[PDB]
């Protein structure tokens, strides 16, 4: 009884060309495209210094066949990124590297801030085996004795990330929460495909979000997001003396070659020995090292300068795009302030403050790097000088 | 909110006294002082002459 | 096959270069339009298919001196790669017709900026931090077209004629992060006024503080170290090696921080000697003014 079936089946699926004329898949795509969200939360600190302890799974469930075959390469890759675009917005701050393997919590990296030191050491975890039991427990409470020796006065917030397990509990994890909040630290919790509810707690009364992957490109957009520091205020984390602001030299004269060059044998620098060309030196101590923004080995604080250093921090800061206007007569100067042509295509972006028009490729860079306007600079010091 | 009134307030405290550093002020009004009194609308016409 | 780009900040300051020519000199203002009229052609001459881009600052705007903002080069661009609506002068570019034409431009775009210049506003100086605001969104424009097949290599290339005036200058640091992102350098071509914050362009990036000496010696450093190809820019060693050293000190205070704290827990470095708040209206425990004030 199969053919009587398959026959009239294949009479109708033949005639697919009817179809496409029909606006359907055309139709969908225009209104779906139109369909943006606005929700703009303001997440900003005033805290400059931030410590992370970033936890990454090693369970047997890293294997699955979602956006890739290969998930264990999913999540090691993408970290790189995140790593480097950390010390990018924020060089001053550091990063850790937590694993889970095995029913234990092994730390890998300890609390520096080498780029080089936490992008190298994922490559490794490559050849490591996924045995599976991943504990949760036990990777956030080694992390909450040594961010303990942090002073007060950071967010110290803890980032986990796994692989959206069924409610990765170990043993009742809600007893922990009355202990975390005495520690004012915060948890960071993200998700890949099941929901969590056991974390959505957790993240809420410490102090973060909570969010699911759900494609390839949403998770680049969540860590862009977690580079701003989390949105809070406190009173008892608001106190901090002695700043380092080194400067920087070339420890040389007119050649390279010809001086000893910078970070050998006998320099006090033996923290990263090789062959570099410069470095910095505390003020306080002159102890030249690695130019890394890393905490010194002779006075028990990082290097917060102020060039390339405390400047990254405010760069971000004015996180701010630009509104639109519609009109139906055709009018509006049509001359970018940037890059002077613009598009002609119903695409008009002014200013709140000195209303400039902008083109599809100036309002982007805008709220990715520019992070301001050009005209605020003629206009606003403007009266004023 | 907070954090939106502090920047206003950082940005307007260094108008009064900017490029207060170093020589950032010395050698700025040194070349206003070398071209002469300006309120004297005398030397105005001629710095467009020229 | 391969097209580049070179971005040329003039610092067209009719202040600085009208009091220039009272001093025995012999280059004043006619002369400095030369210079991009050897630097426009010595770039064309090693590839036909490369773009011109000149951006002056004036004390009022950064003026577009090529192309222009007028209707003739401000809706319609005269670049080479427009075939269409352009050929009269844009089919010789192996010698003097486009490259003429580039500097027509400049002299063209220049009237309407030397005739509103009345100085009726007493001193308003130039605005030097608004310029690199204008040709990080000239290159993202064009950089977005040119990703498929091609990669236009550029450079950016800066020339400092002048001081600063009563501006902000955290919006002169936003410009520099904001290139680094699309891995491209940043020049610096001082005259005879010094800053700090120039020379922070050339560390962050990489690229190089050239002090000029004399003023008719402006062909030498412009060809060979400012070369937009950067490819042999690595090993070639040709100006002198950099001594002095300016970064950046307090922001909203008279002095040389080296350990000092902000107010609370703002961005406003300030000092060390600050019980309680300062200019914000925030507060600070005293668990650490009574430790630092006694050593
Ligand atoms: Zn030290
Ligand atoms: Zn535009
Ligand atoms: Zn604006
Ligand atoms: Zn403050």
């Amino acid at each position: 009884r199969w053919e009587g079936g398959y026959e009239r089946t294949w009479e109708i699926l033949k005639e697919d060309e009817s179809g496409s004329l029909k606006a359907t898949i055309e139709d969908i795509l225009f209104k779906a495209k139109r369909k943006r969200v606005f929700e703009h939360h303001g997440q900003v600190r005033l805290g400059m210094m931030r410590h992370l302890y970033v936890v990454v799974d090693g369970s047997r469930t890293m294997e699955d066949q979602d956006l890739k075959p290969n998930r264990l390469t999913c999540t090691l890759k993408l970290l790189e990124y995140f790593v480097e675009e950390y010390f990018d917005q924020n060089p001053i701050s550091q990063i850790g590297i937590i694993v889970t393997k095995s029913k234990r919590a092994e730390k890998l990296t300890e609390l520096s801030g080498n780029p080089r030191k936490h992008i190298t050491s994922l490559k490794k975890a490559v050849d490591m085996t996924c045995h599976g039991e991943p504990s949760l427990y036990n990777s956030l409470s080694i992390a909450m004795q040594t961010l303990k020796h942090m002073p007060g006065h950071t967010s110290r917030e803890v980032l986990i990330i796994f692989s959206s397990l069924t409610t990765c509990d170990p043993s009742n994890i809600y007893d922990l929460i009355k202990t975390l909040k005495a520690a004012k630290i915060r948890v960071s919790v993200i998700g890949l495909s099941a929901e969590v509810r056991v974390c959505t707690v957790l993240a809420r009364e410490t102090g973060g979000t909570y969010h699911v992957i759900l494609d390839e490109s949403h998770y680049k957009e969540l860590l862009t997001h977690h580079v701003s520091p989390p949105p809070a205020s406190s009173s008892s984390e608001c106190s901090l003396i002695r700043m380092g602001f080194p400067q920087h030299t070339i420890a040389s004269l007119s050649d390279q070659d010809a001086k000893p060059s910078f970070s050998m044998a006998h320099l006090d620098g033996n923290t990263e020995p090789g062959l570099t060309l410069g470095g910095y030196f505390c003020p306080q101590c002159r102890a030249k090292y690695c130019e890394l923004p890393v905490e010194c080995k002779i006075c028990g604080l990082t290097l917060v300068s102020a060039p390339h250093l405390a400047r990254s921090y405010h760069h971000l800061f004015p996180l701010d795009a630009f509104q639109e206007i519609p009109l139906e007569e055709y009018n509006g100067e049509r001359f970018c302030y940037g890059c002077q042509g613009e598009l002609k295509d119903q695409h008009v972006y002014v200013c709140a403050v000195c209303q400039n028009v902008f083109c599809v490729d100036c309002d982007v860079f805008v709220h990715d790097s520019l992070h301001c306007c050009p005209g605020c600079i003629h206009k606003i010091p403007a009266p004023s000088g | 909110k907070r954090a939106k009134l502090q920047e206003s307030i950082e940005y307007e405290d260094l108008g009064k006294n900017n490029s207060v550093k170093t020589i950032a002020l010395n050698l700025k009004k040194s070349d206003r002082y070398y071209h002469g009194p300006t309120p004297i609308q005398s030397l105005q016409y001629a710095t467009s002459q020229d | 096959d391969e097209l580049n780009l070179l971005v040329i900040v003039v610092d067209a300051n009719p202040i600085w270069w009208g009091k220039q020519a009272l001093k025995e000199s012999q280059f004043t203002l006619s002369k400095c339009i030369d210079a991009v009229m050897v630097l426009g052609n010595s770039h064309l001459f090693m590839n036909r298919s490369n773009k011109l881009a000149v951006i002056a600052s004036h004390i009022q705007e950064s003026r577009f001196l090529y192309p222009g903002k007028n209707g003739r080069l401000g809706d319609f661009f005269g670049d080479p790669g427009n075939p269409p609506e352009f050929n009269p002068s844009g089919s010789k570019d192996g010698k003097y017709e486009l490259l003429t034409s580039a500097n027509e431009v400049i002299v063209e775009e220049i009237k309407d900026l030397m005739t509103k210049s009345d100085i009726k506003g007493q001193h308003t100086e130039t605005l030097l931090a608004g310029s690199l605001a204008k040709a990080l969104c000239y290159i993202h424009r064009m950089n977005k077209e040119v990703k498929d097949n091609q990669e236009m290599k550029s450079r950016i290339l800066v020339i400092k004629a002048a001081e600063d005036s009563a501006l902000q200058y955290m919006n002169f640091m936003n410009v520099i992060f904001a290139a680094q992102k699309q891995n491209i350098l940043i020049d610096a071509c001082v005259l005879d006024s010094d800053s700090g914050l120039l020379q922070q362009a050339c560390d962050i990036t990489g690229g190089l503080y050239l002090k000029v000496p004399q003023m008719p010696s402006l062909l030498q450093y412009l060809l060979w170290v400012f070369l937009p190809d950067q490819d042999q820019r690595s090993q070639l060693i040709l100006p002198p090696p950099v001594h002095v050293d300016y970064r950046a000190a307090c922001f909203c205070h008279r002095n040389l921080i080296e350990i000092g704290y902000v107010c609370s827990v703002c961005l406003s470095i300030f000092c060390n000697f600050s019980p309680i708040c300062t200019t914000c209206e925030t507060a600070f425990k005293i668990s650490l003014p009574p430790v630092l004030k006694a050593k």
